[PDB]
RNA sequence: UUACCGAAUCUUUGAACGCAAACGGCGCAUGGGAGAAAUCCCCGUGCAUGCCAUAUUUCUCAGUGUCG
RNA sequence: GCUCUGUGAGGCGAGCUUCACUUAUCGAAUGAAGAGACCAAUGGGUUUCGCGUAGUCUGCGGGCUAUGCACCGUCUCUGAACCAAC
RNA sequence: UAAAACAUAGGUUUGUGAUGCAUCCAAGUGGUGUAUGUCGCAAACUGAUUUCUGCCCAGUGCUCUGUGAAGAGGUUCACCGGCGC
């Protein structure tokens, strides 16, 4: 609903940044290791219960 | 604008009431802490420093204490480049001046934290038969001294001017405390009525 | 003298009792970039309305004095909002008197 | 076995009085300088419910003593106890209903209300509803009065010892059958969780010592000793007699 | 050698003096609180052994303690496992009660 | 750029301590700032409790404690 | 049972209980809100600290027991209300 | 397993005058009934009303009525200290 602390809407936000595809230049560098965001979280899945 | 004052009038004048108010507790126990001690029977040990030198002789004793103050830092250095005669003061020097018996009289003070510290004391000046006196506060013995308090002062020696004054003292003094030493181990103290309930004795024998 | 029944401690007396910028607070901390979303250039051109991320710690009234100091113009009002994102957002509208056109264009944008 | 319920009603958890509705505790006035030398005049201000009581509550509002405000205070009301009654408390009170004087000074064989056992202690015994004690004996020579208890029960107390006139009000309660189980319910609605009251044989072996077996009976004596341990001291307790009297 | 007699004076801890002193004090600290402040020892011959010297930094403190055995807080006292491991009133703890103060 | 280490920087918190707290809340005092027809607004610092020391120009006091 | 546990007066028996006492302790009430006295002692002793009597004692200064003086000690069937007129 | 059980009202009985009764807590100037005060509280049994609850108290339960002596001493012997009825 809309009720949230300001912190808990601080770390929804912190998780809806941090929930974005690798960037394709980081795949390219030497030694690189990454490939797909092991930390993709889907809503629907995991749950950042706050 | 006179006021009634009867009960359900008008309302009182705002009456002392430390008789009955709730002190902090330290006034509640030295008031108590005094009284317990009244009305318990003291030992004799205990009691003769309730028994205490009659303050015209005291009076007289502390002015010659001081007569003979022990010197200064400021001049006690002064001194030593190169002492004048003053009141022994301490326990552990008047202790001394007892058992070596230079002392030729000591003044106990009355009061005292542990009075367990001097509770002995009178006893043994009247051993090594010393004159001694118990006074009244460690307070008096302290300014007398200069010192805040003294448990104990002693007048181990005199100049020729202050000799009689210190003997006639000695035996005014003596003549209440080391002259009565056999009274003095004898009675017990304490055992006062409050006076709340001495009167109310004072009328049940009034009544019967 | 006591007229209470209770003692209350009486009043003594009580005696009276490294970074250069110590403000670290500042316009140019307040204000951050400016946003140019097309919802952004709705309000520029329709609303006089310049739109901001802005610290997110910073209130309105601290938006406007940054406005004033950062671009040297008057925010007749400045309501913020915190995106889910968490960065604020602050939609400034300027006074009449400054458009926000032709601030923004000054602005590089 | 398992706690037996006599035994966390005392935890006190949720068997724990009530109360949220409850006016506060209903005593004597302060035993005032005044009580002891004269008498304060209060006026009943209204008689209250005090949820879970049985007896009405009055408030007497007797002026303050020592400072200008007055105190309105809240006692177990006397039968006849009526709104703007002037109420008189104190050692040379008027003897009437509702006043508060000086159980010594009560007339013997009169009977009073919300007595008071200890000197000062403002009023515990003889305060339930239609409950009284007669006065039954003064000693002025040794100053303690004796009284007939609520139960057919004598006792002394000193005669410088409170007690309201008359017998506290809402008497009769008890006449009145209750018939609904849900009657009950509201009654002990505004007293505590005591209620309802399962039967220990129809519980288990584990719950009540009087719990268990294929017949729901006791299977030891149901009047347990005075120095049984709690958990065992349920039955008739340190009963010296049981049966129909 | 004012501590020898100040020494044996608390030797007769029994004496009827020593005992009316005794009295008084135990009466007067059962109206203070657990731990208490002293400027000065009441013994002071006796923490003068103890290393106490009247100096700035040294303070004293009298600190109460209920005397009796200890009573094991096992629930309802009750106690598990093997017999010789139940009983809750007449094991006693391992403990000094100056070291408890302390 | 790398490596190391002295100078700093070190946000919100946290023993967390000015008061709170699913509140990015709210103080009092101190100085600053912007600003403005002061009010508002930001900022810095102090402000928990306990205890020890001290009042170094010796703080203010309380006790039907002891005396004088 | 001991201890906590003191104090006086008894009696009994070879420290036991009655009886009062009150400072421990306990309970109660209270916002610790008015206790006792002045009404006077088989009471007190530092501004009252001191005298006088008999008995005894003396570190010759006074003590102590009894005792009486003094002195401590002395005054009189719902109203409103405060913020004082030595 | 929704009953026939539990509850229930009604009935009786027991404790109990606050120094209380029941009762929590390791512990306390701790806690619950109790903000209460016998028309109350705590404990039990029975189970609306109408009607009746006979006989048995034997069992069981409940209730009620340190000081001497010996010894060198350790010690030993002796005397006083809730039950039974
Ligand atoms: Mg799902
Ligand atoms: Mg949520
Ligand atoms: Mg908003
Ligand atoms: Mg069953
Ligand atoms: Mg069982
Ligand atoms: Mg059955
Ligand atoms: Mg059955
Ligand atoms: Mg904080
Ligand atoms: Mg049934
Ligand atoms: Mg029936
Ligand atoms: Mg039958």
């Amino acid at each position: 609903g809309r009720f949230k602390p300001l912190a808990i809407k601080k770390k929804y936000a912190k998780k809806l940044k941090q929930n974005r595809p690798v960037p394709y230049w980081i795949r390219l560098r030497t030694g690189n290791r990454i490939k797909w965001n092991e930390k993709r979280r889907h809503w629907r899945r995991t749950k950042l219960h706050y | 604008r006179p006021k009634n004052f009867g009960i359900g009038h008008d309302v009182p004048y705002a009456r002392d009431l430390s008789r009955f108010m709730r002190w902090p507790t330290f006034v509640t126990m030295q008031r108590k802490k005094r009284v317990l001690q009244r009305r318990l029977k003291v030992p004799p040990a205990l009691h003769q420093f309730t028994k205490v030198l009659d303050r015209s002789s005291r009076n007289e004793l502390l002015k010659l204490v001081k007569k003979y103050p022990s010197e200064t830092r400021r001049a006690r250095r002064q001194r030593l480049f190169d002492a004048p005669l003053s009141v022994v003061t301490g326990l552990q020097e008047v202790t001394r001046t007892i058992e070596k018996k230079t002392a030729r009289l000591v003044m106990i003070a009355n009061n005292v934290d542990p009075i367990e510290l001097v509770l002995w004391m009178p006893t043994l000046c009247r051993a090594n038969k010393v004159p001694y006196a118990i006074v009244k506060d460690k307070a008096r013995l302290g300014d007398a001294v200069g010192r805040k308090t003294a448990t104990c002062v002693a007048i181990t020696d005199v100049n020729a001017e202050d000799e009689a004054a210190l003997k006639n003292l000695i035996r005014s003094v003596n003549a209440r405390f080391l002259a009565r030493s056999d009274v003095i181990r004898r009675q017990w103290g304490g055992l006062q009525l409050s006076l709340r309930s001495r009167a109310e004795l004072r009328k049940k024998r009034a009544r019967n | 003298a006591y007229t209470r029944p209770q003692f209350r401690r009486p009043h003594t007396y009580r005696r009276p009792s490294m970074s250069a910028i110590s403000n670290k607070w500042d316009a140019f901390r307040v204000i951050r970039y400016p946003l140019t979303t097309d919802k952004a250039m709705k309000k520029i051109e329709e609303n006089n309305t310049l739109t901001f991320i802005v610290d997110s710690n910073a209130n309105k009234t601290e938006i406007k004095k940054a406005m004033r100091k950062l671009y040297q113009v008057k925010a007749v009002k400045v309501n913020t909002l915190i995106r889910p994102d968490g960065l604020k957002k602050a939609y400034i509208r300027l006074s009449a008197s400054y458009d926000a056109l032709e601030t923004a264009n000054k602005m590089g944008l | 076995g398992k706690t037996v319920l006599t035994c966390r009603k005392g935890n006190g958890s949720i068997y724990q009085v009530h109360g949220h509705k409850r006016l506060g505790p209903a005593k004597l006035r302060i035993l005032d300088y005044a009580e002891r030398h004269g008498f304060m005049r209060g006026v009943v201000k209204t008689i209250e419910h005090e949820p879970g009581r049985g007896a009405p509550l009055a408030r007497v509002e007797f002026r303050h003593p020592y400072k200008y405000r007055r105190v309105k205070e809240l006692m177990v009301a006397p039968e006849g106890m009526f709104t703007g009654q002037s109420v008189l408390c104190g050692v040379k009170a008027p003897l009437a209903i509702g006043n508060v004087l000086p159980l010594g000074q009560i007339t013997e064989g009169c009977i009073v209300c919300n007595v008071e056992a200890k000197v000062g202690d403002r009023g515990t015994i003889a305060r339930a509803s239609g409950d009284y004690c007669i006065i039954i004996s003064h000693n002025h020579e040794t100053g303690r009065t004796r009284l007939k208890l609520p139960s057919g029960q004598k006792k002394t107390v000193p005669s410088n010892c409170r007690a309201m006139i008359g017998i506290i009000a809402g008497g009769g309660r008890i006449e009145k059958p209750v018939l609904k189980a849900g009657n009950s319910f509201y009654r002990f609605r505004g007293k505590r969780n005591c209620w309802p009251k399962v039967r220990g044989v129809a519980r288990n072996p584990v719950e009540h010592p009087h719990g268990g077996g294929n017949h729901q009976h006791i299977g030891h004596p149901s009047t347990v000793s005075r120095h049984a341990p709690p958990g065992q001291k349920v039955g008739l307790i340190a009963a010296r007699r049981t049966g129909r009297i | 050698g004012a501590f020898m007699y100040l020494n044996e004076l608390w030797k007769k801890k029994s004496s009827d003096v020593m005992r009316f002193i005794q009295r008084v004090r135990a009466w007067e600290f059962r109206h203070q609180h657990t731990v208490v402040r002293l400027r000065r020892p009441t013994r002071p011959e006796k923490a003068r052994m103890l290393g106490y010297k009247t100096k700035q930094g040294f303070s004293v403190f009298r600190v109460r303690v209920r005397r009796g055995g200890r009573k094991r807080p096992v629930h309802k006292g009750i106690t598990y496992g093997k017999p010789k491991t139940s009983g809750v009133l007449g094991v006693k703890l391992n403990k000094n009660s100056r070291a408890i103060a302390e």
